[PDB]
RNA sequence: CGAAGGUGUGCUGUGAGGCAUGCUGGAGGUAUCAGAAGUGCGAAUGCUGACAUAAGUAACGAUAAAGCGGGUGAAAAGCCCGCUCGCCGGAAGACCAAGGGUUCCUGUCCAACGUUAAUCGGGGCAGGGUGAGUCGACCCCUAAGGCGAGGCCGAAAGGCG
RNA sequence: UAAGGUGAUAUGAACCGUUAUAACCGGCGAUUUCCGAAUGGGGAAACCCAGUGUGUUUCGACACACUAUCAUUAACUGAAUCCAUAGGUUAAUGAGGCGAACCGGGGGAACUGAAACAUCUAAGUACCCCGAGGAAAAGAAAUCAACCGAGAUUCCCCCAGUAGCGGCGAGCGAACGGGGAGCAGCCCAGAGCCUGAAUCAGUGUGUGUGUUAGUGGAAGCGUCUGGAAAGGCGCGCGAUACAGGGUGACAGCCCCGUACACAAAAAUGCACAUGCUGUGAGCUCGAUGAGUAGGGCGGGACACGUGGUAUCCUGUCUGAAUAUGGGGGGACCAUCCUCCAAGGCUAAAUACUCCUGACUGACCGAUAGUGAACCAGUACCGUGAGGGAAAGGCGAAAAGAAC
């Protein structure tokens, strides 16, 4: 889950980080938050992604 | 433009207590916590989008956290800011 | 641990 | 470079009970494997009001060092070491006194 | 501070020896004057603060030569 | 029974606080001292 | 099939000491001959820790004051409720600023803390609680005063403005 | 590298991975909030308030970038007066702060000693300030010597508690010369002939070596005591590996290691060869450092306290010759000998360790050793600078005592 979004377009890129931080990362909260969480491994899972996704903007966009 | 990832985190959590059960069935109102900053704007755009509700006011405070005196230590609590959204006469959650 | 915000909260007398 | 791994049928040297034969499930960091039979411990298990009330008294295993423990040959009919070669350009692990690969 | 813009003399301590040979520690001060200086070069007046051996220097050499040397030492005068 | 510490957060900050040590060279050896030391606190911090 | 250390006993040398051993101890010790010393404590109103004495003595912090019934509890003079009594009332009431920094409220516990007991508490643990266009801060303006671009002065630091 | 992992107190819950993108280690990258030289302004440090320029969901409002001071350079503007200068704006370059000691320079005590005390000593010490480096400073004779000779500076052992200085008291204390470590000499004050001509500094390539991850690494069994043996007893094997650490009592042969032999995609220091850039070889002639040397006055430094006092530095006032000239050779003069000041550059031997790795100890073993073996410069005390503790040990394994 690295290298399969490498060769993507900075437009996709861009959808699926929104996607990320949409939803499994904010939604996720708020059922943690309530209780209603039980795999609380995903949220961790979710971060991460978020960070992969944002390190190959700065490494695609600018320099 | 980073207004829609902003919105998506200055939301963190409801906050659940006698007095925010009180103040939801009485008052129309959810109060939740927010990030530190979280301005009043911030906020109200950000329950507006994420719960697709109609907002009238927004009232924030800072709730100091309180120091515990765990095993031999003592220790602080970090803290945060909770917000209470008033809904108009259309509520959802 | 130290609080930093003494700020003035003067309640109308 | 681990002599001793996962799925091993391994023997004691010495312990409690020395030349018994067994096969060990973990292995912790601190240089200790555990393995079924051998080191039994009769700990008191408190009652709990949790969704688990085991009570009573637990045959637990418990952790013995991997210096206590060689694999065994199980052709031979003793305890034998390790030693490590490249093969086809993957490192195996072989016995000694006529070595064999594993 | 008492630096002469030209020879550079600063005050430099020193002792005074009494008939009993006490010393106390002094300060010999150069004798440093303002002193405006005409031009033809730049045809105008230069005001430096300078010593009386620096006036004298200043005499034997020219005051264009010595003023190349300040701009040299990198002070504005 | 009137005693020499009358406390006065802006008084103590203005006198012995972070920004008054680092306005001359001796408070700025203060500080300076103070964190050879180790000193958790480097001043009387607000 | 038991080292050092600890604790007794019995022998032994004119002495500081040595030897053997009972019990505890639990893994280190060291002959002889030489070598080097942080090499020997009863005192220094010695230093640190521990423990005695006075002694179960003085004291329990305003001489405004308590009495009873019921409740809870293992236990009630002190906690809760009720009825009386007494005290303050330009305060011992109600508000702030400064200063404290959760001491606020609820549930629960009584080890330590409370100069006594304690079910009680500003005590322990957990949870909850601080909502502003109009209050205040922030912000605009300035006093004493501070800092101070250039500048003046000063061995350097720096002083004054 | 890998069959294990998601740091610790600290278990749990929910999961990843097991033949390769789980985890871990190393190189190179990305992100890197706010305070702090803090640098857009301000400020009670981690806060408040802005201007301009770039792009965008309801005008709403957002995102990014820039905006300190000083020095130098260039451009454009620009007074009192024509010109001009001062001044102003803009752009680029550099600096700012911190850090244990060592180095150079600018200032500079007192206690104490002298059995008092003032010269003197302590002492150019403590301390304050400035500047730079990995070292710094000094350094190629206007030096010594003795009329015999050596040839930059620096450091160590002698000379030597010697000669001298000294209320000739207390004390201070050389040099010449000798033995060692290490050695390197140059450039400008200027023209001509010849012009990459050696040596240097900065950027590419290639070899070797080293650092930043690592890999393999020999050889023991049976009985006795025992909670457990690595111990006793008996018989074996390895050793270019019995250095260490761990393992239920003391292990060369159980484990990690050790001697030994190997390893690098990428980044790097060192020594060479090969390219580019910039100053620059060699010969002839000339020149060869002036408010300086020296002197008067007042001080300081040389072991040398003004004494018969040479030599050096300087505050003040004066002031040459310039190579047929000048300096020194311890008052001074003559004769001899030696050197050429008033302009600069220069590694080596030398000093220290905030920090990193390995190794060692007739060093300590918890009132010792760092104040701190235990999340200690903490708790605590003080307005503040500052001061500053106590506290280690279950067991082989929690098997930490169900009932």
């Amino acid at each position: 889950m690295k290298a399969k979004e490498l060769r993507e377009k900075s437009v996709e890129e861009l959808n699926t980080e929104l996607l990320n931080l949409l939803r499994e990362q904010f939604n996720l909260r708020m059922q943690a938050a309530s209780g209603q969480l039980q795999q609380s491994h995903l949220l961790k899972q979710v971060r991460r992604d978020v960070a992969r996704v944002k390190t190959l903007l700065n490494e695609k966009a600018g320099a | 433009m980073i207004r829609e990832e902003r919105l998506l985190k200055v939301l963190r959590a409801p906050h659940v207590s006698e007095k925010a059960s009180t103040a939801m069935e009485k008052s129309n109102t959810i109060v939740l916590k927010v990030a530190k900053d979280a301005t009043k704007a911030e906020i109200k755009a950000a329950v507006q989008k994420l719960f697709e509700v109609e907002v009238e006011v927004v009232n924030t405070l800072v709730v100091k956290g309180k120091v515990k005196r765990h095993g031999q230590r003592i220790g602080r609590r970090s803290d945060w800011k909770k917000a209470y959204v008033t809904l108009k006469e259309g509520q959802n959650l | 641990r130290p609080v930093y915000i003494p700020r003035p909260r003067p309640p109308h007398p | 470079a681990a002599k001793i791994r996962r799925d091993d049928e391994v023997i004691v040297l010495t312990g409690k009970d020395k030349g018994k034969r067994g096969k060990v499930k973990n292995v912790l960091s601190s240089g200790k494997v555990i393995v079924e039979g051998i080191n039994l411990v009769k700990k008191h298990q408190k009652p709990v009001p949790a969704l688990n009330q085991p009570g009573g008294i637990v045959e637990k295993e418990a952790a013995i060092q991997v210096s206590n423990v060689a694999i065994f040959n199980a052709a031979t009919g003793k305890a034998d070491r390790v030693g490590f070669r490249f093969e086809d350009g993957k490192k195996v692990r072989f016995f000694k006194s006529n070595s064999e690969t594993i | 501070s008492r630096v002469c813009q030209v020879t550079g003399k600063r005050p430099v301590t020193g002792n005074n020896r009494s008939h009993a040979l006490n010393a106390t520690k002094r300060r010999f001060l150069p004798n440093l004057h303002s002193h405006r200086f005409w031009v033809e070069s730049e045809k105008r007046f230069v005001t430096l603060r300078v010593s009386a051996k620096g006036m004298r220097v200043i005499d034997k050499k020219g005051i264009d030569t010595v003023l190349a040397e300040l701009r040299a030492r990198g002070e504005k005068y | 029974m009137k005693r020499t510490f009358q406390p006065s957060v802006l008084k103590r900050n203005r006198s012995h606080g972070f920004r008054a040590r680092m306005a001359t060279k001796n408070g700025r050896q203060v500080l300076a001292r103070r964190r050879a030391k180790g000193r958790a606190r480097l001043t009387v911090s607000k």
